[PDB]
């Protein structure tokens, strides 16, 4: 049995892993773009 | 040269403001606490949970307006936005006192994210980290005053409201309630406060009236190189001056800048340990011998008898406005009053 | 066989001064609660 | 020398003089555990399971026995109120003597680990520098301590080696030490199941074994143990205190909410029964029964156990003590002799009225009387001149159904007056006050002091956390900063990275 | 009142009578004595934590400062490097005269305005 | 209602002025 | 880069801000929160 | 230093300071677990908070 | 016995004083 | 030392700063105005207007008072009210 | 040769922009009338 | 005043005791 | 049993007294050395 | 409390006899 609860269970864990997613996708891409360079 | 060496090069490099892995918790955290709070007093009510008004849009000015903790019946509910009590509607979240909770938890990681941050940047800069260890006493004050407290209590209705009264309302409670002045924990929290601001004023001053003379001017501040080797003030007459105004000095600059960590840190983290005892009404509220001659003796009478019966009068007139959830109703007859007044 | 390593431990002058006050103070604090 | 707050760091290069103080300190706990069992049993009253349990006594660890399955003295009695039964060896007496035991043993072990230190087994063979494989030890430990837990699960929780737990119904009536089979569900995570408990044991165990065998097999990465100096026996304490500081928490917040390892029993209510009035419905849904099958209110009330009445009372709610309010409870109001009976106020139009409750926060509460509906018709007044529902006026009688009391009916003001001073406590109870020479101030119960120590230690433990941590982290610099620290290093610009130089200009 | 009660007696009065916490003054005040408590441990943990290294392990690093030393004992440039990246460069102090009349200043007049 | 969308439509009238201002100086931005 | 002196932009800056404070105080005796 | 019988029985299991798995080893791995405990931990307290409500779990005392 | 442990404690403390002031470690310059 | 980015100072005198600024400050001040006079920022939050703390002849708060029918219990004051 | 987009710039104007907002909501709010 | 017999033994050991301590290591330093 | 209530004191201070001042004459002596 | 000190008296006695057995001032010849 799925009770709302955990359909919103669901909704709050789904979120929180896209939001984390996206951080560290923008994080990860500008991090590559914007190296540092060192001799 | 993973993707994570690389990432961690860009959080970390010298900018206006500094990331770092910690800025990935901090940032975001204290953004939401601080938005929370002046969207919250900014256009939110407290009309549902207390019966108050709390925002300018309801007339409120910066002094009243404050973000109200939730309803008595919520008990320690989480209040998730897609919880089961607003069930994801958000105009109702508002209404039932979701942003207090979402102001108490997301500035409490927050504030780990700046106490990691503090260890992030003395670890590259090469320092040691007193500062974060410093910062445990305003985590732990944090800690035990808007989590612990109101956990061993009925509800977060009883935790602190996030405003500048209702801050006050807290005070007065705690007092009439909890005879929180009379509690040796708070005591020593005074002392290690008032301790530090006179640390802080006495330090500085003694250095500001033992200045060498490094230049020229009347401005005293120009004359001060942060690079030079040599001590900018007198160690030695600051020493003889107050071993002679007051009988003891520092006489060790190590010593003096410890002592200055030590003091109001320990303060704060005493008065932690008592509110934790608040936490479950483990009052320092009475002193028994005291309590068992008044009671027989009516002729005794002490400072503490007459703070008892102020306490009496704060419980019985505030109680039926502060905890409606209750359904007080005192009529005038039982209400505790001298006379005339 | 001795033990190599076992340490001195000091407490100077100052550091009695600083804590026998620490704690008179605590008990003058105290005191009236444990006697209640 | 070393500052008097460093004394004890001689130990971290001496795993043998380590062992040594382990050894002392465990001795130190398992004989505190004897002597306070001992000093309990020398202070325990028995013979009254119903108004004087433990929980009332001031006992603080003679539950923690009761909870695992030791219930008996050898002198014969039982805390579930048997006589004339035969506990073997483990009695409360034989478990105090094993402690006792157990600790002058450990004290020998300690006097030999002290003082043969140099042994071969803590020296690098490679280097011959005192060394700690921290990593297999922790797997070591961790496949032990899974084998444990997984054998108090199945055996001793179940009773299919040992007694089980204590259980018992939802109001603390009936409470015995059974056999408790594991609930695999999701049930098993209602911390009010106890079979919960058992199946935690068995599964939480097994996954120890594993996983502490995972760790005696495979080698930390390079990166890990260098982030988290895994050859510096610090970072073992820094991460030691943080699992022990959220351990502390969670005992601290299942005592005061409770659970099925914390049962009112063994520790007393918990202060949200009293909130929500939680044994009082239990005691009406009760009598409105008995009153269905046309029992008269004396018989209806008669038929309410006092341990249930009992429970309906403010001086066992837990959050009515005092930090320097010390003892027993019976030290406050009085060892607990009878229920008085249930009190009925009622008015001069035979009207029923209800004395309002004194909820925890109040260390003093007004009497107020309401009707069915919660208007106020009679209270005590402060100002009499123009008081309207003094019990005078309104003409309040109580009359008593159950307990000491049934059938009597008092209409003299001032002593239904007094009823009605008791009854903001919810039902009224004899109390020997002399025996113990009470105060006549409400204590705490070991559920409450239990619940401020941990929660305080839990909270210093993490200031040990973050110093300990920090000590692990910044060894290098602990003595001091570099005394010829680049300024570049420092200053803004420089360098492209924070820290790190191959970034320069 | 002299007394650590009547103290309290003498504070609880003075809200009835006076709403001092509702009083900008009293509010200063605080600010006063909370800031000065605030500057006081940053100022000690910022000191403390930028000491020069001139101990051992074994020994209070107190040991390392000598009375009346002409050299300083700490790296102010490493607590400003430390500090300025904590918040921004310019919110921190890099001259120490600056610092210590700042420190001097917020409590004094704080309490000269709850005064 | 109506009312969302005049909330917002100054809103979009300073972010159009501040990228046609700033629509040059933001392209170099390139490597 | 450098075309308006900086001691006008804070003269108008610190103007700006005084009006939208004073508004504020009109603003306490008032509509709303003004006790009329 | 001195050699004693459980010493010697002993000397294996204390015999690999310093030995590590090259580079990140098991760490995506160790990462995976903590992110079911985690998941699992958040499932506990919201049943423990009734912010998680189940069919059949009943969190009060009448269990 | 309370008075008197009160008093004594606060003795005490004034004895500290003397000595913390008059027989200190004296500060001195190397 | 500088971190790299354009000082304060400058953008702050520059004309192109105040081309973009003139347009946008306004243009935020005059959207949060519209915000409340449109009357939107009262249903947003549910934030009673003056007229709707109370029914006409009511004197007693609405006050939620349990926990899961909390959001049903607003709703129905809201509607006691019309 | 500066940028004008960075991490500075996120920063201001995560602060600045809706700070404005609010205070023109606000400005507003001291025309309401009961 | 019916204060609590075991307050004395309290107060008096809660001074002794590290006072004690500090007193021992104190002049166990100066000795050397 | 109804005994004294200051015996209890006095035996502590009679043990701690004398004890402690054998102990700092002991310690501070093995520290000469 | 009477039983409590007389028992907590003979063990620092039994405590005492152990250490000054098994770590007593060695005996050494001249
Ligand atoms: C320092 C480092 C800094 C780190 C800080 C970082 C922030 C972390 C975020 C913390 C999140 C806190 C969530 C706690 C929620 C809570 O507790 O929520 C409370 C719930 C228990 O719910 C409460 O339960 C009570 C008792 O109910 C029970 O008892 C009743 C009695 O009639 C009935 O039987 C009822 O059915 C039955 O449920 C009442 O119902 C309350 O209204 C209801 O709120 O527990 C639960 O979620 C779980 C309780 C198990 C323990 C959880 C560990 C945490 C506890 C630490 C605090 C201990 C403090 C004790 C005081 C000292
Ligand atoms: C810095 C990050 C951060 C942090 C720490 C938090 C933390 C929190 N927020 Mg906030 N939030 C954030 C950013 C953040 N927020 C942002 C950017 C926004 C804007 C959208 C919000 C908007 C917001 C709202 C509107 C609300 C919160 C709420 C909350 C709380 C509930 C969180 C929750 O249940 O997540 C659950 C989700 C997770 C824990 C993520 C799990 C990730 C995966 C699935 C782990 C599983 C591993 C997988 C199985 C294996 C893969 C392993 C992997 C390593 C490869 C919590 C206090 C709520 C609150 O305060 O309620 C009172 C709330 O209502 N947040
Ligand atoms: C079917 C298998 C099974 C079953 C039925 C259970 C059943 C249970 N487990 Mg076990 N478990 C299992 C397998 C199983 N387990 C396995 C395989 C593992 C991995 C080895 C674990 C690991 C595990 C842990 C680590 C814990 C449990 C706990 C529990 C109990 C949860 C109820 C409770 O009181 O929670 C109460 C506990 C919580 C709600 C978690 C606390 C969460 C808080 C937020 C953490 C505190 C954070 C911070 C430090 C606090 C700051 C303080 C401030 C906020 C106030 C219950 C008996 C919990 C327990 O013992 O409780 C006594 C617990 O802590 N389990
Ligand atoms: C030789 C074995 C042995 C046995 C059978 C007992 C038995 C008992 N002791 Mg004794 N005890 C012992 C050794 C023993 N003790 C030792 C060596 C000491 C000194 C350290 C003590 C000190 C001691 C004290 C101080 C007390 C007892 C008490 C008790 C009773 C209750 C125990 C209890 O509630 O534990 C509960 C224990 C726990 C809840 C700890 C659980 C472990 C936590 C969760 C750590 C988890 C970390 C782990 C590594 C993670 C694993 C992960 C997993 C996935 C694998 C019981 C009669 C109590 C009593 O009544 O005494 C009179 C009491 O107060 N004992
Ligand atoms: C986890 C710890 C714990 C807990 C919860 C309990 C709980 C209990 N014990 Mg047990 N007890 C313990 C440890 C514990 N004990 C230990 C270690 C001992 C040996 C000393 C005893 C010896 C003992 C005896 C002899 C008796 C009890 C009794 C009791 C009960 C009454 C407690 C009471 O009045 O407290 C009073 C508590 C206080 C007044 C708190 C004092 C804390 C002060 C404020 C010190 C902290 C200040 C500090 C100096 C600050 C310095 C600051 C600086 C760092 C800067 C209660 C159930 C009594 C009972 O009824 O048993 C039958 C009883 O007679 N216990
Ligand atoms: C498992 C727990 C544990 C362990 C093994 C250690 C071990 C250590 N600590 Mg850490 N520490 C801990 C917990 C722990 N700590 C906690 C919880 C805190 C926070 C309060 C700290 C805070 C802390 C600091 C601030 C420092 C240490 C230091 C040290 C080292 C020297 C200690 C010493 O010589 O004391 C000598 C102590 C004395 C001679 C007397 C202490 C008297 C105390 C105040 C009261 C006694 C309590 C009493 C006996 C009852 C026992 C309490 C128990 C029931 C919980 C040693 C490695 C020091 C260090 O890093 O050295 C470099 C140091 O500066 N510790
Ligand atoms: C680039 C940098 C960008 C900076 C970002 C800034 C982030 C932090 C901002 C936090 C500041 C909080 C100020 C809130 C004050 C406020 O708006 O008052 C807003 C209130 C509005 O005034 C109220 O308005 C109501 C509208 O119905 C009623 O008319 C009330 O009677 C009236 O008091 O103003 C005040 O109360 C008077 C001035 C307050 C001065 C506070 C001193 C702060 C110390
Ligand atoms: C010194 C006393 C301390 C009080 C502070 C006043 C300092 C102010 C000061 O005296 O410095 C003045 C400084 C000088 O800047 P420039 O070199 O650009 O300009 C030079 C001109 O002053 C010459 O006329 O300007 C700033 O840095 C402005 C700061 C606004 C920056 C807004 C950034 C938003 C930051 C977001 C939060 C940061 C992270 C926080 C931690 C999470
Ligand atoms: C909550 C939430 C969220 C978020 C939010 C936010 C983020 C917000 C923000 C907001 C903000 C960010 C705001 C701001 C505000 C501001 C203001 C309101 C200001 C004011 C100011 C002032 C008033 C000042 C003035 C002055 C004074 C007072 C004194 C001195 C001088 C001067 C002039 C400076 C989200 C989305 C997730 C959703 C959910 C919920
Ligand atoms: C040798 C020997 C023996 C014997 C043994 C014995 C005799 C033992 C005992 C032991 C014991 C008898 C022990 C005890 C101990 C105890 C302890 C360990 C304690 C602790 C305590 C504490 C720690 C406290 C603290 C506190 C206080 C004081 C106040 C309040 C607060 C607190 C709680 C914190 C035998 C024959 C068997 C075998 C052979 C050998
Ligand atoms: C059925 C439940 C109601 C409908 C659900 C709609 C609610 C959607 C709101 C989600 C906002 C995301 C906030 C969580 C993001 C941050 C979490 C984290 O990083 O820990
Ligand atoms: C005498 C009547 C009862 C029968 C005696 C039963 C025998 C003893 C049972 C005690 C079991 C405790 C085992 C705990 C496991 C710990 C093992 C260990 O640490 O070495
Ligand atoms: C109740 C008695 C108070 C406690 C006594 C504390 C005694 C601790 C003293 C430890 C000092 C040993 C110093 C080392 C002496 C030998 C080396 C020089
Ligand atoms: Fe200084």
């Amino acid at each position: 049995t799925i009770t709302p609860s955990l359909k919103g269970f669901f909704i709050g864990l789904l979120s929180g892993a896209v939001v984390l997613g996206l951080t560290f996708a923008v994080l990860i891409a500008i991090s590559q773009i914007d190296k540092v360079q060192r001799s | 040269r993973g993707w994570f060496d690389i990432l961690d090069d860009w959080l970390k490099r010298d900018r206006f403001v500094f990331v770092g892995w910690s800025g990935i918790l901090l940032f975001p955290c204290a953004y939401l606490a601080l938005g929370g709070w002046l969207t919250g007093t900014t256009f939110v009510t407290s009309w549902y949970t207390h019966g108050l008004a709390s925002s300018y849009l309801e007339g409120c000015n910066f002094l009243t307006v404050a973000v109200s903790t939730p309803a008595n019946s919520m008990g320690h509910s989480l209040l998730l936005l897609w919880g089961p009590e607003a069930q994801g509607d958000f105009t109702r979240w508002c209404q039932l006192g979701g942003l207090w909770t979402f102001i108490a938890l997301h500035g409490a990681f927050g504030l780990i994210g700046f106490m990691l941050r503090q260890f992030e940047i003395a670890r590259l800069v090469g320092v040691r980290p007193y500062n974060a260890i410093a910062f445990s006493a305003p985590i732990a004050v944090f800690v035990s005053v808007f989590l612990i407290y109101p956990l061993g209590q009925s509800s977060w209705f009883f935790a602190p409201s996030f405003g500048v009264a209702a801050i006050f309302r807290f005070l007065l409670f705690f007092q009439g309630f909890h005879n929180w002045t009379l509690n040796p924990f708070h005591m020593m929290g005074v002392a290690g406060v008032l301790g530090g601001a006179l640390l802080c004023a006495i330090h500085g001053a003694t250095v500001e009236n033992t200045l060498f003379q490094d230049g020229e001017g009347a401005s005293t501040f120009r004359a001060f190189n942060p690079t030079q080797a040599e001590e900018t003030y007198s160690m030695v007459t600051a020493n003889r001056f107050w071993s002679q105004i007051f009988g003891i000095a520092f006489s060790n600059k190590r010593w003096l800048h410890f002592f200055m960590l030590f003091v109001p840190v320990t303060g704060l983290w005493m008065s932690a340990i008592g509110v934790v005892g608040l936490a479950l009404n483990l009052r320092s509220y009475d002193f028994i011998s005291q309590e068992i001659r008044a009671a027989e003796d009516p002729e005794f009478e002490t400072f503490y008898t007459k703070n008892l019966l102020l306490n009496e009068g704060i419980r019985a007139w505030m109680a039926p406005q502060d905890q409606p959830h209750e359904n007080f109703v005192f009529p005038e007859e039982v209400l505790p009053r001298g006379n005339a007044l | 066989e001795p033990n190599p390593n076992r340490q001195p431990v000091e407490l100077n002058r100052t550091s009695l001064y600083l804590g026998l006050l620490l704690i008179l103070v605590l008990a003058l604090l105290f005191s009236s609660y444990f006697f209640n | 020398g070393l500052p008097w707050y460093r004394v004890h760091t001689v130990l971290i290069n001496d795993p043998g003089r380590l062992i040594a103080a382990h050894l002392m300190h465990t001795a130190l706990v398992a004989g505190w555990a004897g002597s306070m069992a001992l000093y309990e049993l020398a202070t325990f009253d028995p013979s009254d399971p119903v108004l004087n349990p433990m929980w009332r006594q001031g006992m603080f660890v003679l539950p923690f026995m009761a909870r695992l399955g030791v219930t008996g003295s050898w002198s014969g009695w039982s805390i579930t109120g048997e006589t004339g039964i035969d506990p073997g060896f483990w009695s409360f007496e034989g478990v105090a003597l094993a402690h006792i035991v157990l600790s002058g043993l450990l004290f020998l072990a300690a006097c030999w680990h002290w003082v043969y230190w140099d042994l071969e087994l803590f020296r690098d063979p490679r280097t011959g520098e005192p060394a700690l494989d921290l990593p297999k030890m922790f797997g070591i430990h961790l496949f032990l301590a899974g084998l444990l837990c997984f054998g108090f699960g199945a055996f001793h929780l179940t009773g299919l080696f040992g007694p089980g737990m204590w259980v018992s119904d939802p109001y603390g009536l009936t409470g015995s030490v059974q056999p408790v089979a594991p609930e695999w569900g999701p049930d098993g995570f209602n911390p009010y199941n106890p079979g919960g408990v058992v199946a935690h044991h068995i599964a939480a165990g097994i996954v120890g074994i594993i996983a502490g065998l995972f760790h005696i097999l495979v080698r930390p990465p390079q990166r890990l143990y260098k982030a988290l100096r895994m050859g510096n026996i610090e970072t073992v304490l820094s991460s030691s205190i943080a699992a022990v500081f959220f351990a502390a928490f969670v005992v601290a917040g299942t005592m005061w909410y409770g659970s099925a390892t914390t049962p009112i029993e063994l520790f007393g209510p918990t202060r949200y029964q009293w909130d929500s009035s939680y044994f009082q419905q239990e005691i009406n849904r009760r009598v409105q029964a008995s009153l269905a099958s046309g029992a008269t209110l004396e018989e209806a009330w008669s038929a309410i156990p006092e341990k249930l009445a009992f429970y309906d009372y403010i001086g066992n709610n837990p959050a009515k003590g005092g930090l320097f309010r010390t003892g027993p409870m019976n030290k406050g109001d009085g060892i607990a002799q009878a229920w008085k009976g249930h009190a009925v106020f009622r008015n001069k139009e035979g009207e029923e009225l209800f004395v309002r409750r004194m909820p925890a926060f109040f260390e003093s509460f007004p009497v107020i009387l309401t009707d069915k509906n919660g208007v106020v018709k009679a209270d005590i007044p402060f100002r009499r001149a123009e008081s309207k529902y003094s019990f005078e006026q309104q003409g309040v009688t109580v009359s008593f159904y159950g307990g000491e009391l049934n059938g009597q009916t008092f209409t003299d003001p001032p002593t239904v007056k007094s009823y009605a001073r008791k009854a903001i406590f919810g039902e009224i109870f004899e109390f020997d006050t002399e025996t113990l020479n009470s105060d006549g101030i409400f204590r705490t119960s070991p559920r409450g002091w239990f619940t401020f120590a941990h929660a305080v230690f839990a909270l210093l433990f993490f200031f040990g956390h973050i110093w300990h941590g920090a000590r692990t982290l910044f060894r290098d610099v602990f003595s001091g900063i570099d005394p010829e620290l680049s300024p570049e290093q420092v200053e803004w610009g420089f360098y492209q990275k924070v820290g790190d130089v191959t970034t320069r200009r | 009142p002299l007394g650590i009660s009547g103290t309290f007696n003498f504070m609880i009065v003075f809200q009835a009578e006076h709403n001092i916490l509702m009083h900008p003054f009293h509010q200063l005040g605080v600010a006063g004595v909370f800031g000065g408590a605030l500057f006081c441990a940053m100022h000690g943990s910022l000191v403390t934590s930028s000491l020069i290294r001139e101990t051992t392990e074994t020994e209070s690093a107190n040991y390392g400062y000598k009375f009346g030393q002409e050299e300083e004992t700490y790296n102010i440039v490493a607590a400003h490097g430390y500090f300025g990246r904590l918040i921004f460069q310019y919110a921190s102090f890099n001259n120490s005269r600056s610092l210590h009349f700042f420190l001097a200043a917020w409590p004094v007049v704080g309490v000269w305005f709850t005064a | 209602d109506w009312r969302v969308l005049v909330v917002l439509l100054p809103v979009l009238l300073a972010a159009g002025w501040a990228v046609r201002n700033i629509l040059p100086y933001a392209v170099k931005q390139v490597q | 880069g450098g075309r308006i002196p900086l001691w006008i932009v804070a003269t108008v800056a610190g103007m700006g801000v005084i009006v939208i404070v004073g508004l504020f105080f009109y603003g306490a005796y008032a509509g709303l929160g003004s006790s009329l | 230093a001195r050699r004693t019988w459980l010493g010697d029985i002993l000397r294996p299991l204390n015999s690999e300071y310093g030995k590590v798995a090259p580079g990140w080893g098991t760490t995506p791995l160790m990462a995976v677990f903590m992110g079911l405990f985690l998941v699992f931990l958040l499932i506990i307290l919201e049943i423990y908070n009734s912010t998680l409500i189940l069919d059949g779990v009943n969190v009060s005392w009448k269990a | 016995m309370e008075t008197i442990t009160y008093v004594f404690i606060f003795a005490c403390i004034i004895a500290l004083f003397f000595f913390a002031i008059f027989f200190r470690e004296p500060p001195r310059i190397t | 030392g500088t971190t790299g980015e354009r000082p304060f100072s400058d953008i702050i005198t520059s004309v192109r700063y105040w081309v973009i600024h003139s347009i946008t400050i306004p243009a935020l001040f005059i959207a949060g105005w519209l915000f409340v006079s449109t009357g939107l920022a009262y249903d947003v939050f549910g934030t009673p207007r003056p007229d709707s703390y109370y029914a006409q002849e009511q004197r007693s708060i609405p006050l939620v008072t349990d926990r899961f029918e909390a959001k049903q219990q607003v709703e129905t004051f809201l509607e006691q009210l019309k | 040769s500066y940028p004008i987009f960075t991490v500075r710039w996120v920063a201001v104007h995560t602060l600045a922009v809706p700070t404005i907002f609010f205070l023109g909501a606000i400005a507003a709010m001291q025309f309401i009338q009961r | 005043m019916e204060v609590n017999q075991l307050g004395l033994i309290a107060t008096a050991l809660f001074v002794l005791v590290p006072s004690v301590f500090l007193i021992i290591l104190y002049v166990q330093t100066e000795s050397q």
